């Protein structure tokens, strides 16, 4: 049982490391996508402004 | 921040306050004319005890704060909002006190005497200001236009002023104000969208649809023909994406919203459309200068940022007036800020530095005498 408990603790620590790494990975991906989506929204709003400028003629 | 003793040009136009130092070409502090007061009472501890939001601080939060308009049709409703917006502009954005430089404010044509006396009293007694001056918007707009002849059409948010100036001469008898502008257009669009199916009855949505109108709504070149061709829509109807994400679909309503200006009967008022009122004003002027007023008509106001107003004006005036002469309509770029721009170029003259009103003479004379001195 001592051997089994030590093995179990090692694998549990491995899984904890895994969840931590995945949490950083998802936080970074989310930030990158937030920046890109803001870029897209800005592009769309500027395009709407352009469209009204051409209609103004 | 400022090393020149020059007046602060603060255009307190209905719907948008535009404040900045003299000499600049555009206002630095531009924020809507709205006041957000806390609706409920919170048991929370730590938040700002501030009981009166203003400007962008209120725009950022419109769901919690009940929104009140500090100006209606032109008449000032609440003076606390006035003190709030000036105190905010002075001690939150410009970072300068009014005790070191003058202040050239711009007021609308044909305003009440109570409004003028009240603002002047708040600017002299409460705040220590070395000198004040009230100016009509039309003259400064004509200055920024770079001419001396024409009829300025200033369409703000709740009032529309037609002011004829020929050979650099004001006509206080012909200035006729009519309370048809962006708010009545927002109300018309709101009721027709409620007719479409999406019903709302709160002010935050009203401001949102106002912004949607500013961005998309345009003027039609032929109302009935566009109605007929929009009956079977394809590219005439557009699908807008609300900032929240709800997919709105708006078709003909766009170019039928500003049409209420041309047909006040939609709001059940006997008043005539802006074009017909301007035409009647031209008949009220003398014949000799009427052609010059036709050739030098100028526009002002944020409401004029819609695309298609110049062409609509040209066709309507051509249909009303003869088609023998030449009737060119000129709209200077960035006309909305032009008024403010004028203020800047008006505050740099030494003579204008000699036409200010200091505290002492006002105090002895009183506000009413000050009204006589200006006009
Ligand atoms: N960029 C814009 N596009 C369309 N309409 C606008 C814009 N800015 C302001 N407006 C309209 O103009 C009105 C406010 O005009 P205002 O700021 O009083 O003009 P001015 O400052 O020249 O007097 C509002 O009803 C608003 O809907
Ligand atoms: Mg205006």
């Amino acid at each position: 049982l001592s051997d089994k408990l030590k093995e179990a603790e090692t694998r549990a620590e491995f899984a904890e490391r895994s969840v931590t790494k995945l949490e950083k990975s998802i936080d970074d991906l989310e930030d990158e996508l937030y920046a890109q989506k803001l870029k897209y929204k800005a592009i769309s709003e500027e395009l709407d402004h352009a469209l009204n400028d051409m209609t103004s003629i | 921040d400022e090393d020149e003793t020059t007046a602060l040009v603060c255009d307190n136009g209905s719907g948008l306050v535009k404040a900045g130092f003299a000499g600049d070409d555009a206002p630095r502090a531009v924020f809507p004319s709205i006041v957000g007061r806390p609706r409920h009472q919170g048991v929370m501890v730590g938040m700002g005890q501030k009981d009166s939001y203003v400007g962008d601080e209120a725009q950022s939060k419109r769901g919690i704060l009940t929104l009140k308009y500090p100006i209606e049709h032109g008449i000032i409703t609440n003076w606390d909002d006035m003190e709030k917006i000036w105190h905010h502009t002075f001690y939150n954005e410009l970072r300068v006190a009014p005790e070191e430089h003058p202040t050239l404010l711009t007021e609308a044509p044909l305003n009440p005497k109570a409004n003028r006396e009240k603002m002047t009293q708040i600017m002299f007694e409460t705040f220590n200001v070395p000198a004040m001056y009230v100016a009509i918007q039309a003259v400064l707009s004509l200055y920024a236009s770079g001419r001396t002849t024409g009829i300025v059409l200033d369409s703000g948010d709740g009032v529309t002023h037609n002011v004829p100036i020929y050979e650099g001469y004001a006509l206080p008898h012909a200035i006729m104000r009519l309370d048809l502008a962006g708010r009545d257009l927002t109300d018309y669009l709101m009721k027709i969208l409620t007719e479409r199916g999406y019903s709302f009855v709160t002010t935050a949505e009203r401001e949102i649809v106002r912004d949607i109108k500013e961005k998309l709504c345009y003027v039609a070149l032929d109302f009935e023909n566009e109605m007929a061709t929009a009956a079977s829509s394809s590219s005439l109807e557009k699908s807008y994406e609300l900032p929240d994400g709800q997919v709105i679909t708006i078709g003909n309503e766009r170019f039928r919203c500003p049409e209420t200006l041309f047909q006040p009967s939609f709001i059940g008022m006997e008043s005539a459309g802006i074009h017909e009122t301007t035409y009647n004003s031209i008949m009220k002027c003398d014949i000799d200068i009427r052609k010059d007023l036709y050739a030098n008509n100028v526009m002002s106001g944020g409401t004029t940022m819609y695309p298609g107003i110049a062409d609509r004006m040209q066709k309507e005036i051509t249909a009303l007036a003869p088609s023998t002469m030449k009737i060119k309509i000129i709209a200077p770029p960035e006309r909305k800020y032009s008024v403010w721009i004028g203020g800047s170029i008006l505050a740099s003259l030494s003579t204008f530095q000699q036409m200010w009103i200091t505290k002492q003479e006002y105090d002895e004379a009183g506000p009413s005498i000050v009204h006589r001195k200006c006009f």
